[PDB]
């Protein structure tokens, strides 16, 4: 039984400024990787001995995703403003957490995809991995949208695949 | 619901054209595509959210502006004849899931000297058919038009009909040899011979044609070939 | 990098018959697969989509597509094609990290052939309602199989077959049109190209 | 490698 979690965090500032993006990786509760937008050279970097053995393309590829998640978060903060009818001056924080629970037999036991706006529950992928739980009427919109477009399935792609796979690839360096 | 305009426009080499697209949906992604038989759909520009632009596969000779969330503009500043195409606008809030507009047909002409509206004629059913088949078939013909930018409709007693209609999916160069040949299109409307034999019933073939715009120059000893509608009619006859 | 291949731009099948439209694409470890359909004078509409799970995506209207890991393909199938299904079908794909940038196939014009049950080939002469003489020849009411060919004369005009549907009374028929403003032209003088010996005049 | 961009909210 092992775990893996990623916590992404964006925080909007005021006026002409892109949010502050933050992502940290956890291998069974221990931080092994971290990204931050503030750093003069914003890049993914290892937080644990073993992890420093991966090649430059891996960091260049994993850093590239970050660039995309920033574009996503930037756009999705705006969206959330409308949902809750909030002044465009206020600063807010959107956080994402995803990952997978592998069994003793290295299989897949549970999956995770969930969000939180300014600390409150927004939407979360249920256990059956095909339905969602929405916290408020605003999240109920995201849900309906994700119900029609097949959000679960989309994510269930990465989960059942790369996620489980790459987890094991990390459990070999320990 | 994705609306774009103008649905139809004719222009000359050098002209300036702007295609507008507005989306009632609240989608972040918007796209501009062109459709040419032999190339399918090719992406020109697209946008993720208001005030965002990302080059597409074939962005040459085009410019785009995402002014607002619901508006996305395609901009042709120096129209080339090669830009003659069927243009499409799309929105999306999910990966690979696009909602499309009805499209905008744009003809970019080299020279207006050869623009001519269609000549429409209606031909009444044959008597032999009426007796042999017990059904009357009208035929409509649009001829001598250029460019290939027309819409043909049938009208029975004031109402456009679709049942019993079939129009050529493609025109045909009257003289295929010439690069800028005139075109000709045919359509059929079949009705129960009973219906045709009633002199009270009225049949009209309607051809919408897109040619020169009002504020366009025309220096020829011709009847200026402007965007117009040309029709030919026929009354039922008992005999 | 990403490529989508649809083999045949033109495909015809008899109403009620089965159908398969093929689609192969460049390999992606995880690919996002879609089919789009475009009816006359409309835009594209999404027909089917695949992301993950059961590789057989079932459409509510009898269509279905299957993801093939090995083939790296996403072929579209329908057991029994209705006549409405006549349209242009597009295969599109997007890869992880670019899942919002679709790659499209050149498409396929699906022509659902009409099943002419009581065919009686014929050629009638239709006369202008305005101008008393200027006329046109009409090949019509023939069989699904038989086809039309370009004018051998080249001074005479002729349009490929065309199917109309008198919905009001569940009836369908094919139709070709011939004409040449050259006063000299007869019914048998056109359609000289491979017409049934059974057609009337 | 990790997940792809989530579908918009």
């Amino acid at each position: 039984p092992h775990s893996m979690r990623y916590y992404e965090t964006a925080t909007s500032r005021r006026g002409l400024g892109e949010p502050r993006y933050t992502s940290v990786g956890y291998v069974d509760d221990k931080e092994f990787v971290r990204f931050d937008s503030d750093a003069e050279n914003p890049r993914y970097e290892p937080q644990v001995p073993w992890m420093e053995q991966e090649g430059p393309e891996y960091w260049e590829r994993i850093t590239q995703v970050a660039k995309g998640q920033e574009q996503w978060f930037r756009v999705n903060l705006r969206t959330l403003l409308g949902y809750y009818n909030q002044s465009a001056g206020g600063t807010h924080t959107l956080q994402r957490m995803y990952g997978c629970d592998v069994g003793s037999d290295g299989r897949l036991l549970r999956g995770y995809e969930q969000f939180a706006y300014d600390g409150c529950d927004y939407i979360a992928l249920n256990e059956d991995l095909r339905t969602w739980t929405a916290a408020d009427m605003a999240a109920q919109i995201t849900r309906r949208k994700w119900e029609q477009a097949g959000a679960a399935e989309y994510y269930r792609a990465y989960l059942e695949g790369e996620c489980v796979e790459w987890l094991h690839r990390y459990l070999k360096n320990g | 619901a994705v609306t774009q305009s103008p649905r139809n426009k004719v222009t000359v080499t050098g002209g300036n054209v702007t295609l507008s697209c507005r989306q009632t949906n609240s989608h972040n992604y918007m796209y501009w595509y062109r459709q040419d038989t032999g190339h399918g759909l090719r992406l020109i520009h697209y946008s993720y959210g208001a005030g965002n632009l990302q080059i597409g596969d074939v962005p040459d000779g085009y410019k785009a502006t995402r002014t607002t969330q619901e508006d996305f503009f395609l901009l042709l500043e120096l129209a080339s004849p090669s830009q003659t195409s069927l243009y499409f606008c799309a929105s999306s809030d999910a990966p690979g899931q696009l909602y499309f507009g009805e499209g905008s047909k744009l003809t970019v002409l080299e020279d207006l000297k050869n623009v001519f509206p269609p000549e429409v004629a209606v031909f009444e059913p044959s008597e032999a058919e009426i007796s042999h088949t017990q059904k009357a078939t009208l035929v409509c013909l649009a001829t001598g038009f250029y460019p290939d930018h027309v819409e043909l409709s049938w009208w029975v007693n004031g109402k456009e009909v679709h049942s019993g209609v079939c129009t050529d999916p493609q025109p045909l160069k009257e003289q295929p040899a010439l690069n800028d040949s005139r075109y000709a299109l045919s359509s059929r409307l079949r009705v129960s011979a009973t219906f045709w034999q009633n002199p009270r019933n009225h049949f009209r073939c309607q051809v919408q044609f897109y040619g020169l715009s009002e504020n366009d120059e025309w220096t020829q000893d011709r009847a200026k070939p402007v965007t117009q509608i040309v029709s030919a009619e026929a009354w039922g006859r008992a005999d | 990098a990403q490529s989508v291949t649809q083999p045949d731009a033109r495909v015809t099948v008899s109403e009620g018959a089965s159908l398969q439209l093929r689609c192969k694409y460049s390999y992606s470890a995880t690919p996002y697969l879609f089919w789009y359909v475009q009816y006359p004078r409309q835009g594209l509409q999404m027909l089917l989509k695949y992301y993950s799970g059961d590789p057989v995506v079932q459409g509510v209207n009898g269509f279905e597509a299957e993801f093939s890991k090995s083939d790296s393909s996403f072929h579209l199938r329908k057991a029994s094609v209705h006549w409405s299904d006549s349209a242009v079908y597009f295969c599109a794909v997007s890869a992880k990290g670019t899942g919002s940038k679709l790659s499209f196939g050149k498409g396929a014009k699906l022509t659902v052939s009409p099943n002419i049950q009581n065919p009686d080939p014929a050629v009638y002469q239709l006369r202008d309602s305005k101008s008393s003489d200027k006329s046109v020849c009409l090949f019509t009411d023939f069989d699904s199989q038989t086809n039309v060919s370009q004018s051998k004369d080249s001074d005479v005009y002729i349009t490929d077959k065309c199917v109309l549907d008198m919905r009001s009374m569940d009836f369908k028929s094919n139709s070709a049109v011939a004409w040449s403003n050259k006063s000299d032209f007869a019914c048998a003088n056109a359609f000289n190209n491979s017409i049934i010996p059974e057609d009337t005049f | 490698q990790l997940s792809d961009v989530p579908m918009d909210l």
